[PDB]
């Protein structure tokens, strides 16, 4: 694989050099422009050796810190929390103040200070490298995957998200100011003297790590405890749905508003059931479009509704991903990233 | 944002766009932005904002080719064609168009609007107001978890001295924090007999107004995210007010710590 | 003269002597010259540099407790100071524009000990009484 990705990267390069022949001052032809431009990226071709070089090992030294990140005990350091196991569920489960603290702390102190030196370059190296492509910022760089132009209305300039998001995240906001307080009420009752009605929540009590997602607060805030949520879980194991039967109601689901049918060779190569032990694989469920019809999906998938709901959208990317087989090979991708 | 006041704005936008204040104080030698992983392997993190919006955009715009009746939330795509079709016809057309003719294609709108997720969360929005008559809705960017240890610090100048009183710039705040880093040494030394190396970074100040009133809190010598409690820091002010006092010409009526309230003395009477 | 001594150096030009008697100008209730009031000695000193680089030259530069660097410590409590670079230990301020910060805010040292102009002497910036004014 390793071997495959890289000629695959070099073919890309040296046809982005080749892509230089060709300035858009002069095409006009839209989808050979778009392309043009698709392929006419320089990226991180355009910084010198050791400036290249030196943004490798940096990303790859912050990559490696963060996956190798442990909590450890200053009496015992042999015995040490890894991020994924047990510090995510100290975080997702625990009601103790004193611990959901030191967690936070210690993941933010043994993680955070050994990663800003090197944050610290990789912005100037960022910078430097999107000024190099005529850019004013390396986030400017970033928000040019939604810049639109020479559309005569449909255009979309780089600085215009900014203010798009702005104007509406502050519609959002009063949505978001009523589950902030019904939030902080509910946890009152949990984590006495320590939140106020009157301040904001203390960041190491929302559930989980950084506070992305507050579904782990959920056990601490549900409306009507008393009324269980709808489950059917049960239900499946009671009619015996194995891991094969799901996918075809998906699919009846799919074609039931007008879209296509699955493929001949999709059920044949697919890995619908875990290998077990015997066969290593991975469990993230995964589509893949490999080229010239092919689609598939990789998911250990179990018998859940969870499993049910992810196994939906698995098969929703696996339909966009079939929708625009016909499109060139350089527009075979969503309109843009989201 | 300058390369040493990264932190010092990312807890202050915390505090008043998200509404989380952190448990204890950060300086500039945290990256707490980096502990998360989109973060430290250099990803666009805005796509998971508009993928938030544009599912709904999507979803209420599929819900009017179905045509759903109810609410948002209990709508159903299924069995219904004419949806599919309209997803289809933006499906099939790929990055070949602008992602706003896309848009036009399914929701009839070029830019991207946030009016569906509200449609789609107004069950609960009204239910959320009125479960929200008592309480206080909102936050303020002034309290935080670690604000019950701060000590306030208010003096006045021109009352104590009239004229020829200095004005209080930063080298004055200097001084003043080096003379409580002394007061706390003072303290550790005399009393716990603990060598303590305190300085001039270890006693952080906040909230400075034309008054010359801020609010002071000091931390452990290299360990910011550790602050001295309160009562040994009220302690280390009582025990060294007087050098306090006499580093400035004031004299424990311009130089008030709010808490700290100074003995006046026994008057000595005759047998 | 043959042999050498481990007491001058280059930049010994540049250093300033202080001598201080505690319990001359106080007497009894006394404070005890630990490391304490070094430190505090040596941030007035650095405030006193910081105020003559803001009020003179119209520089902000950073001093701190480490810019002034203390030697020749002795129970008498009279050492040799000399102020460096922020952070360019290499660079030594020069002794006329340290003894024109201190005679700017030798007023405020002398309060932040409690000591007046005569048990702090800093043994080349001599103080001035002031003219005695006259009747018509
Ligand atoms: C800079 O300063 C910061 C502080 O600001 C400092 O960080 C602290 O470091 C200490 C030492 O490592 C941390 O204390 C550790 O906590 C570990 C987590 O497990 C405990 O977490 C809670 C701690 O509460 C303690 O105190 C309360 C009140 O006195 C007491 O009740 C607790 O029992 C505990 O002693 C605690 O709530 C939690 O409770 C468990 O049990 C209850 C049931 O009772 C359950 O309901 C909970 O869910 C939870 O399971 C638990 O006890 C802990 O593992 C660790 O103990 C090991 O290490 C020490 C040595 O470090 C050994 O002596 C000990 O035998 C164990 O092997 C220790 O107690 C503290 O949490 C940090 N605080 C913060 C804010 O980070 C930094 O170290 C400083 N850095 C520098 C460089 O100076
Ligand atoms: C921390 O502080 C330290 C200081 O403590 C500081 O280090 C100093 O940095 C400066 C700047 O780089 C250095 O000055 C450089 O000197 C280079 C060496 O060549 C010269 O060396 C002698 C310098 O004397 C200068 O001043 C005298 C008196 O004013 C004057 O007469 C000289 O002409 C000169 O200007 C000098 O003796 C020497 O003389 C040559 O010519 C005579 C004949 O006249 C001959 O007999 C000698 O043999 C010799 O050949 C020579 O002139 C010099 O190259 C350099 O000049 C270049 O750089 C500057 C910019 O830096 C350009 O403006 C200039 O056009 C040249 O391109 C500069 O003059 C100084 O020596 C350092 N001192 C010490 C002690 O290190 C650190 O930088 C500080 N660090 C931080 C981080 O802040
Ligand atoms: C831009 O170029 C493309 C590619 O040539 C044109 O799309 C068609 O592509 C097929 C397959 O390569 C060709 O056989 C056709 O001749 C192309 N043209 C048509 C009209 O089908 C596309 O039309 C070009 N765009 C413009 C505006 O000319
Ligand atoms: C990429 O780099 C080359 C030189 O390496 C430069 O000529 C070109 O303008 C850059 N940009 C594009 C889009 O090719
Ligand atoms: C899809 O294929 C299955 C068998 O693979 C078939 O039973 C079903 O009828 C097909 N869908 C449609 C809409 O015909
Ligand atoms: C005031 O009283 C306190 C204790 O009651 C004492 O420590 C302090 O020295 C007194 N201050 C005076 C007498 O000036
Ligand atoms: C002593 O005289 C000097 C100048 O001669 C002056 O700066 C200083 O303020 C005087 N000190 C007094 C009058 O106390």
């Amino acid at each position: 694989m390793n071997n495959a990705g890289d000629k695959w990267s070099a073919f890309l390069k040296e046809q982005s050099t080749l892509a230089q022949m060709y300035p858009l001052q002069e095409i006009q032809n839209l989808t050979v422009k778009l392309q043009l431009q698709a392929l006419q990226q320089n990226g991180s071709s355009v910084l010198s050796e050791d400036k290249s070089k030196r943004l490798n090992t940096i990303l790859n030294t912050m990559s490696t810190i963060y996956s190798t990140g442990k909590v450890c005990n200053p009496d015992n350091p042999q015995e040490c929390l890894l991020l994924e196991p047990g510090l995510n569920e100290i975080m997702a489960n625990s009601l103790d103040y004193n611990e959901r603290l030191w967690a936070w702390e210690s993941w933010r102190s043994e993680v955070g200070k050994q990663l800003r030196p090197l944050y610290e370059e990789y912005v100037v190296l960022k910078n430097e490298m999107a000024r190099a492509n005529h850019y004013e910022d390396y986030g400017d760089y970033w928000r040019g995957d939604y810049e639109v132009n020479g559309v005569d209305g449909y255009d979309y300039s780089r600085g215009q998200l900014i203010e798009d998001v702005e104007h509406t995240f502050e519609e959002i906001k009063p949505l978001y100011e009523h589950l902030h307080a019904y939030v902080r009420a509910k946890l009152m009752n949990a984590y006495p003297s320590y939140i106020s009605p009157i301040g904001c929540l203390p960041a190491h009590l929302l559930g989980d790590m950084w506070g992305r997602f507050w579904t782990n607060l959920y056990s601490l805030t549900v409306p009507f405890g008393q009324k269980p949520n709808i489950d059917v879980t049960d239900a499946m194991v009671d009619q015996a749905w194995d891991a094969q039967r799901i996918f075809k109601e998906a699919e009846k689901f799919f074609v039931s508003v007008g879209l296509p049918n699955m493929t001949q060779g999709f059920w044949e190569n697919s890995m619908l059931t875990d290998p077990g032990n015997v066969q290593k694989a991975v469990c993230h469920p995964t589509a893949w479009d490999l080229g010239k019809g092919d689609f598939r999906i990789l998911m250990c998938t179990k018998v859940t509704m969870d499993d049910f709901l992810t196994a939906h959208h698995e098969m929703g990317h696996i339909q966009y991903d079939m929708a625009y087989a016909a499109q060139p090979f350089l527009l075979r991708n969503g309109a843009n990233e989201g | 944002i300058p390369k040493d006041q990264w932190m010092k704005k990312w807890w202050e936008m915390k505090r008043e766009i998200v509404g989380v204040v952190e448990p204890v104080p950060h300086d500039e030698t945290y990256c707490d932005p980096a502990s998360l992983f989109h973060v430290s392997n250099d990803y666009s993190f805005i796509r998971y904002y508009t993928r938030t919006l544009y599912q709904f955009q999507f979803q209420e715009a599929l819900c009017q080719a179905a045509k759903h009746e109810g609410p948002l939330h209990k709508c159903d795509i299924s069995n219904s064609t004419e949806a599919g079709q309209k997803l289809f016809n933006m499906l099939r057309l790929g990055k070949s168009e602008p992602w706003t003719l896309a848009l036009e294609n399914v929701v009839g709108a070029k830019n991207m609007n946030v009016r569906p997720l509200l449609n789609y969360f107004e069950p609960l929005f009204t239910w959320l107001k009125d479960q929200n008559k008592n309480s206080f809705v909102g936050w303020s960017t002034d309290w935080s978890p670690y604000a019950d240890q701060s000590i306030k610090v208010r003096i006045s100048l021109k009352s104590a001295l009239g004229d020829k009183a200095y004005e209080w710039n930063d080298n004055e705040m200097y001084l003043f924090r080096s003379s409580v880093a002394y007061a706390m040494r003072q303290y550790f030394l005399k009393v716990k007999n603990q060598m303590i190396l305190f300085g001039e970074e270890d006693v952080r100040v906040a909230n400075l107004k034309p008054r010359i009133s801020f609010n002071f809190f000091v931390t452990a010598p290299k360990n910011v995210s550790d602050i001295i409690p309160r009562t040994e820091v009220e302690k280390a002010i009582r025990m060294s007010r007087s050098r306090i006092n006499d580093a400035f010409r004031l004299n424990d009526n311009s130089l008030e710590f709010l808490g700290i309230q100074p003995t006046l003395g026994p008057p000595n009477q005759p047998p």
